């Protein structure tokens, strides 16, 4: 069954294709409404995975060089294997001279289609964490940030290198380990510096990046008594905050000291950049920070030049191999829109909150440093993703956290999509949850090989190889065989990433609408000019509902959100796997009442029963709504009475069913406890319901049965 | 959000203490010395004086004027609240000795208390008239 | 006394055995008794020429030498609510005024009659004291009395670390931290610099002082709005901790380039809002950033006279420091050429002072270590005035046209003195713009307005009255040979920079030729008046001083610093350095001043600076003002070696002998008594060195024998023969 096929291939190969049967003819290949594409998670964790400590077998053809995989034809008599990509016959390495049929290399077993190698040859480089701390914030927010900083230091491996950069009006590069003097290098937060300049003006471990095993005592005292930016903030003006210059010096410090190795630049800001390059807003409170309304009317002259500065640093950091995080906690906006390129081009994190002094941020931040069962971080660095395809398959491009290495080859498609024109991408930061979207193009079985070389948090250099295969469409049942292999959940997300990518680099909904109608006209059953006759198979019937919620989501309709909230939402959507992405587009709704156990219901205002308790899961918030009669017998203070204990099982069932995933999701969702009449029930009413799904479906069927 | 503080004996305009930090001051203290001479036994007890974009606040107690200069956009209500902190401390320490002195800035060492209590102001964490009329 | 005429070729022993006293002006007894102390204010001609024609005929310079801020024993201070001044020229009321109507006084400077206010007016303290200090009212200050601020700027390059000077400087600051002039308002700050500028924050809030480095050399700034210039009293403990730390922070540095220019720009920006005293310690040629100076080859004995700064940078910067009441004192502890001709400008135009310690090293040069020790003691503890201003007024008809000293002259001849130190001497040249036909007396009054270390505006005033004469002979009869030599020394320094060293030397020789030639044409041998019998001797001593000598082994920074001392030291110490006092100290007698109750203090006869006065059988002491050298003969007595030196023979005297031992012999009790009498006549403690024996590589004692011959300088008798040939041409 083709649903078991989808789940078993995502669990083993970390891959979700929009189509699992591919077109064998050029006409159907170009008449492909939804592109042949895959949601690929390079480092998806596995329950029974054994590290393979040997160099990967490589096809002995200079152009091919594909990794030995369970799709190759082997001859255990002649010690010979035939490559499945170019058919070049290869002598087995001397290390495989004794391999047998009863005992085969693990790389040839179908259960190890996804396999990881450990390449131990060169001396391992330690991890690097550079804290870039903003001091323009109230002491409550500063001390709380300091507290959660010293907590992250306590989790770092002793061999890890740490640096500290504090900034406000000026920026300070601290040289830790100094005795009796505690010295730092002060720079003007109004002039941008190149990496060569910073190297000259400053003079394995540095004076600024030292092993936490030998300077954590000196750091915990500096961090402990770090104080607010000393410069006075006049009445009616913002603090002078040089966030753009502070970043370029954090980037430049690592560029001239530890290039081409793993390192995280962690910038903690409590407001927008109001000075120097990267400026987001002027320093007068009377003129507000730019909104989407201001962006449309060109009443925001800082966002264009401010963006160019940060995407310059982003491409500098991605070329050097470093990752950039942004932890923004402020009551007002902070400039994520202009700075989003730094954690987006790299694999960096983006965390947003109202204050560092909240349980929301402090727990979100310690989730960055969660360890596995070996006590090692769940982060990887310096990833190089090279994709090899069969002679038919060409790569259009990748959507997600990556940067093109611009390596040309025969598998590079001329029709570029997103980060294209290459078969290799650099992902400076990735976790077991990082998900790319690769888009393919067809110009028996077709094979694709994903090779991800990265630096593990332990210092080992590893190579994860994933070789997949999908059947070519047999031409006597071409459209029928392909239609049954449709993955409507994957296609909707893969099409969503296309829409978001065009919107964030600009009408988008017109393209989204026409592709939905074309998909209805090709794979739907109907008689012409009778909308009542349109029906979708079990393979497609959920796709229109997904598009209905996508074209109304905050990812595409950005007004009613601040420009930083739209960047934040899109940031996390371009990295998540299928499960969490569907939750983002279409929230999940569970019901709680006396009449039955909890159960999922539909996202419609016919489910907001007064008699029930709802559990809504948007990826970004977990809400528990209390109906009319529900809020009434709760306001009555009747849970405390002992003869209604079934009472207590109802009001705390969603609270208990919230905590278990309120701790697994990396960006800890906001928690809500609202009822009817409360001002926080708006989030439920807006996600619930052109007009509505009923009206949307009628218009879709009216247009799907008329002219194509 | 910026500064100029002066304390003078109202009878003769004799300076007692002051606090000034630049890194203008030439024109702005000259009119403070001019107002210090115009004050007498008939002057308003508490007054606020506007110099275009700047603003004067002064109080007079025990024949001692406590003047502060500051641009207009500063909260008037808190400006008097700090001059209360100055007048109280001065009256405690040298209020017994202010009709006795004759040398200018006899209590110039009081400057060590003026800048510290004003950093407790410049940081967030009565009559109306124009100066060109009084002079 | 004597209206007598001297022939300098027959006497040849014209120097007295008693110290030279300044000539008493030929004034009435009741007027001279009120005249100011001559060491505070003196004139080259105690008898002022009536006309400019008469002054030109004498070929002698007319000018004043003054020591306005000298430490006084008794200073009358009047706190009058009002101050009395001539309403037309603002001359302060002075003893040399004349009261006419007992309600009207006749100012002695501009001849406008003024009314005395209702506030026996003739014998108020302002008319009974030429030297007097006033309490300035509120209109004599442009701002509240500034606090005392002391910013120290240390070079900490690799060469600076090797010299080890920072140890003594920091230890001296520790010992004299409570003795710096000031009240509770005392500010202090510290800046170190190598290829970058290092600021230091002092917060009682944190465990350690902070070190903020500014590396942007071409654009310096202040890294913190506070805690850089800290109130010394409230953060005393943290300033002490920094001083105990600085000498050990750069022990293994490898920075060889010094960015002195940028460091001073940063230092200027720091004390710009308040002013104060900037103490700069530099050990090498600045080579990085603005103010960089090119290296220069040092001269030798064969190089002819053949001085000026290389760039105007340190002059422009000093003028910026002057406008913000910032004085820059430059301590140069260099072992190689550092272009002091350009660095010294930072002190010249900021009313600071230059201090020089050639080839300073904490181990190899024990002389400079103890000289920096005693010079830092006086520097850090002597009184000080801030944001000071000085003006010199003279009676109508006399015009000052040239100023000499460390200051900045502004419009209407106003001397800006950001700091005024009690060891600064100034000089002035004046001429007769209009004849003094009507007047018989003229007056000169300097007023020094400053802010004391306690925050009170002061005005120190000196007034000098002199007679006016109308003949050539009377002009010569009132000539001050020492004041003339001093003013001539300052004029030659300016000539050496305007024109060359040879031109400066010719002008010094011609000053004696033309003057004596004019006297000869007013009367067989070289005939001079009694007042100028020592004129060729002292001018010869000028031409062999380090400032103007030729065929010497002197280096550029040595000569330049010698000229800085000429322009900055008072006259009394120019004479002690140029023509040191020579006494025989191997047999002292009871002919001295056994008056100070229990102390002898003998009075040995002053000997002339010739090796012919020496003798290999005794030991003689030479007083060069700043240092006392005791040459001991190779065949000295057995009594002197053991009873005053504590040594059994000439060969066992230690080579570096930093002081005499206080042995218990009336011979040692003797020699310690007369040396103790000369030392307490001075501000900077003169160390004494008795290591000068036969060949201890310290024979500079003989170069102060300015009456002897060398292969590069004339002897005194040859100098007289050279002068006579030109007086009788
Ligand atoms: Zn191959
Ligand atoms: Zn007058």
């Amino acid at each position: 069954t083709y649903l078991e096929f989808i789940q078993q291939n995502e669990e083993r190969d970390g891959v979700r294709f929009s189509w699992n049967v591919w077109p064998s003819s050029r006409l159907e290949a170009t008449r492909m409404v939804v592109p042949v594409a895959a949601l690929f998670t390079p480092l998806k964790e596995r329950p029974d995975l054994p590290p393979i400590q040997y160099e990967p077998v490589l096809c002995s053809r200079t152009t091919c060089r594909a990794v030995l995989n369970p799709l190759c034809q082997v001859d255990y008599r002649a010690k010979l294997w035939a490559c499945n990509f170019c058919y070049q016959r290869n002598q087995f390495p001397p290390s495989y001279a004794g391999i047998s049929e009863l005992n085969q290399p693990a790389e040839l077993l179908p259960q190890f289609s996804s396999i990881e190698y450990v390449v131990l040859r060169g001396p391992q480089m330690p991890l690097i964490f550079l804290y870039v701390v903003d001091t323009c914030m109230e002491d409550e927010d500063l001390q709380a940030l300091k507290e959660s900083m010293q907590m992250s230091l306590s989790l770092l491996p002793p061999t890890a290198l740490v640096g500290l950069i504090t900034f406000g009006r000026m920026v300070q590069v601290h040289e830790l380990g100094c005795e009796g003097i505690s010295k730092s290098y002060v720079f003007r937060g109004t002039k941008d510096l190149s990496a060569k300049q910073l190297q000259e003006m400053l003079g394995p471990s540095n004076r600024f990046l030292q092993p936490v095993q030998k300077i954590d005592m000196n750091l915990t005292d500096l961090l402990g008594e770090l104080q607010r930016d000393p410069w006075p903030v006049p009445q009616g003006k913002r603090p002078l905050r040089s966030s753009g210059v502070a970043l370029s010096i954090a980037v430049g410090l690592l560029e001239c000291t530890f290039p081409n190795t793993g390192a995280r630049i962690m910038m903690f800001i409590g407001g927008p950049a109001t000075q120097g390059p990267g400026m987001v807003v002027g320093d007068e409170l009377k003129t507000p920070i730019r909104s989407w309304h201001d962006i449309d009317k060109d009443n925001a002259k800082y966002v264009k030049k401010g963006t160019k500065h940060f995407e310059a640093l982003a491409n500098r950091a991605a070329t050097t191999g470093h990752v950039i995080d942004i932890y923004a906690c402020a009551l007002d906006q902070t400039g994520l829109l202009e700075m989003k390129c730094c954690p987006n081009l790299t694999g960096g994190y983006m965390v947003m909150g109202d204050s560092f002094n909240t349980s929301l941020f402090k727990q979100t931040f310690q989730r960055v440093f969660t360890k596995d069962m070996h006590g090692q971080f769940k982060m990887g660095f310096g990833g190089t993703l090279e994709i090899k395809t069969s002679r038919e398959i060409k790569i259009s491009g990748a959507i997600g956290p990556c940067v093109s290495l611009n390596s040309k080859g025969p598998c590079v498609s001329e029709n570029e999509i997103g980060t294209g024109g290459t078969c290799q991408w650099k992902i400076c930061g990735l976790s077991p949850t990082t998900t790319l979207a690769i888009y393919f193009e067809v110009v028996g079985r077709g094979a694709i090989q994903f090779v991800t070389q990265y630096q593990h948090s332990s210092g080992q250099r590893r190579i994860r190889v994933t070789t997949i295969a999908r059947n070519w469409a047999d031409a006597q049942t071409q459209i029928q065989n392909i239609a049954a292999s449709f993955d409507q959940e994957a296609a909707a997300i893969l099409m969503a990433r296309l829409a978001i990518y065009r919107a964030e680099t600009e009408d988008v909904l017109r393209w989204l609408d026409r592709q939905l109608i074309r998909l209805c006209q090709k794979f739907g059953e109907y008689h012409k000019d009778d909308p009542s006759s349109f029906r979708f198979s079990e393979t497609f019937s959920l796709y229109p509902q997904f598009m209905f919620h996508l074209r109304r989501s905050s990812f595409l309709q950005v007004f009613n959100n601040s420009p930083d909230e739209s960047s934040y939402y899109r940031h996390h959507f371009m990295r998540q796997d299928l499960t969490q992405s569907l939750i983002m587009i279409q929230p999940i709704l569970y019901a709680y009442s006396f009449s039955g156990p909890p159960e999922p219901v539909l996202l419609d205002s016919s489910s907001i029963l007064a008699d029930r308790i709802l559990l809504m899961d948007t990826f970004f918030q977990i809400l528990i709504y209390h109906g009319e009669t529900i809020a009434q017998w709760r306001k009555s203070g009747y849970q405390d009475m002992p003869e209604y204990e079934n009472f207590r099982h109802l009001l705390q069932a969603p609270v208990d069913d919230a905590q278990e995933i309120l701790h697994s999701r990396f960006p800890m969702p906001r928690y809500i406890d609202t009822e009817h009449g409360g001002s926080q029930a708006r989030f439920l009413l807006s996600k619930v319901n052109d007009v509505s799904l009923q009206v949307f479906m009628d218009h879709l069927k009216k247009l799907a049965v008329s002219s194509a | 959000m910026v500064l100029l503080t002066m304390i003078a004996r109202v009878a003769d305009g004799l300076p007692l203490a002051a606090s000034m930090q630049e890194d203008d001051l030439q024109q702005y203290q000259s009119q403070a010395k001019q107002l210090f001479r115009k004050l007498n036994e008939q002057s308003p007890t508490r007054c606020t004086l506007e110099a275009g974009a700047m603003t004067f606040h002064y109080i007079i107690e025990q024949g001692v004027c406590y003047l502060v200069l500051c641009e207009a956009a500063f909260p008037k209500k808190l400006a008097f609240a700090y001059l209360e902190d100055l007048h109280s401390e001065f009256d405690e320490q040298h209020g017994k000795k202010v009709p006795t002195v004759s040398r200018p800035y006899s209590f110039i060492e009081f400057d060590t208390f003026i800048q510290k209590t004003k950093k407790l102001y410049i940081d967030s964490r009565i009559m109306v008239a124009n100066i060109e009329e009084v002079l | 006394e004597g209206l007598r005429v001297v022939n300098l070729l027959q006497e040849r022993n014209m120097l007295p055995s008693t110290p030279l006293k300044p000539p008493v002006p030929n004034l009435h007894e009741d007027i001279q008794k009120l005249n100011c102390n001559p060491e505070l204010f003196r004139c080259t001609l105690t008898s002022i020429p009536q006309t400019q024609a008469l002054l030109n005929k004498a070929k002698l310079p007319l000018g004043l030498l003054l020591h306005p801020f000298k430490d006084l024993v008794q200073l009358p201070v009047v706190t009058s609510s009002t101050i009395v001044r001539c309403r037309s020229c603002r001359t302060y009321i002075n003893p040399f005024v004349s009261f006419l109507d007992q309600r009207r006084w006749k100012c002695n400077l501009c001849y406008r009659v003024n009314d005395v206010p209702e506030e026996e007016p003739h014998r108020r303290p302002e008319v009974q004291n030429a030297t007097i200090e006033f309490m300035a009212p509120s209109e004599y200050m442009l701002r509240p009395p500034q606090p005392p601020v002391y910013l120290f700027v240390f070079d900490v390059s690799h060469n600076a670390v090797e010299t080890g000077y920072l140890n003594s400087v920091c230890q001296s600051l520790l010992d004299n931290l409570d003795l710096l002039p000031g009240n509770t308002r005392t500010k202090i700050g510290f800046i170190t610099f190598d290829s970058t500028i290092h600021f230091y924050g002092l917060q009682e809030s944190l465990s350690q002082p902070q070190m903020l480095i500014v590396s942007d050399i071409e654009d310096v700034f202040i890294p913190m709005p506070e805690n850089l210039l800290v109130n010394l009293n409230e953060s005393k403990e943290l300033v002490q901790d920094l001083l105990k730390t600085l000498p050990q922070m750069f022990t293994k540095t490898l920075e060889t380039q010094s960015a002195l220019g940028p460091a001073l720009q940063a230092a200027f920006k720091l004390m710009s809002p308040t002013g104060g005293r900037m103490s700069v310690f530099q050990t090498q040629l600045p080579t990085l950033g603005v103010g960089a100076l090119k290296p220069r080859e040092e001269p030798n004995h064969r190089s002819s006279a053949k001085m000026t700064p290389s760039t105007d940078f340190y002059k422009k910067l000093a003028l910026d420091c002057s406008g913000q009441q910032v004085a820059v004192d430059l301590f140069l502890l260099s072992g190689q050429y550092s272009d002091l001709a350009s660095l010294g400008c930072i002190s010249r135009y900021s009313a600071g002072s230059v201090y020089y310690y050639p080839s300073y090293h904490h181990q190899h040069n024990p002389v400079q270590v103890q000289k920096l020790q005693k010079e830092l003691q006086r520097y850090l503890t002597r009184k000080i005035g801030f944001e000071a201003v000085m003006r010199i007024r003279c009676t109508k008809g006399l015009s000052i046209h040239t100023f000499h000293g460390n200051f900045f002259v502004r419009s209407t001849d106003l001397l800006s003195l950001p700091n005024v130190n009690p060891d600064a001497g100034y000089a002035v040249q004046m001429s007769v713009e209009e004849s003094l036909t009507d007047t018989q007396l003229v007056s000169f009054q300097s007023a020094l307005l400053y802010t004391s270390s306690k925050g009170e505006r002061r005005i120190r005033v000196h007034t000098l009255c002199l007679p006016v004469v109308s003949t050539l002979n009377d002009v010569f009869l009132g000539a001050d040979v020492q004041a003339i030599s001093g003013l001539l020394a300052n004029m030659a320094v300016d000539r050496s920079m305007t024109a060359s060293l040879s031109d400066a030397r010719d002008a010094l020789v011609n000053a004696v030729i033309d003057s004596l030639s004019a006297y000869r044409s007013s009367v067989p041998g070289l005939m001079v008046p009694f007042s100028l019998r020592l004129f060729p001797l002292f001018v010869l001593a000028l031409l062999k001083q380090k400032s103007f000598q030729t065929g010497t082994n002197a280096r550029l920074d040595e000569r330049i610093f010698a000229m800085c001392q000429v322009k900055n030291q008072p006259l009394v110490y120019l004479m002690l350095t140029t023509h040191p006092s020579l006494y025989r100290v191997d047999n002292l007698s009871d002919e001295g001043a056994l008056n100070i109750s229990d102390r002898t203090i003998p009075q040995p006869p002053i000997l002339q600076l010739s090796v012919e006065k020496l003798s290999r059988d005794g030991a003689f002491l030479m007083d060069a003002g700043s240092v006392l050298m005791l040459w001991v003969g190779k065949n000295c007595t057995q009594n002197f070696l053991s009873q005053v030196l504590g040594v059994q023979n000439y060969a066992s005297i230690p080579q570096p002998m930093t002081d005499l031992p206080e042995l218990d012999t009336p011979e040692s009790a003797r020699i310690i008594a007369f040396i103790s009498w000369l030392r307490e006549q001075r501000p900077f403690f003169p160390i004494l060195y008795v290591i000068a024996d036969e060949s201890p590589m310290k024979a500079n004692f003989l170069q102060n024998m300015i009456e002897d011959r060398t292969e590069s300088a004339l002897s005194y008798y040859e100098f007289l023969l050279h002068i006579q040939q030109q007086v009788n041409k």
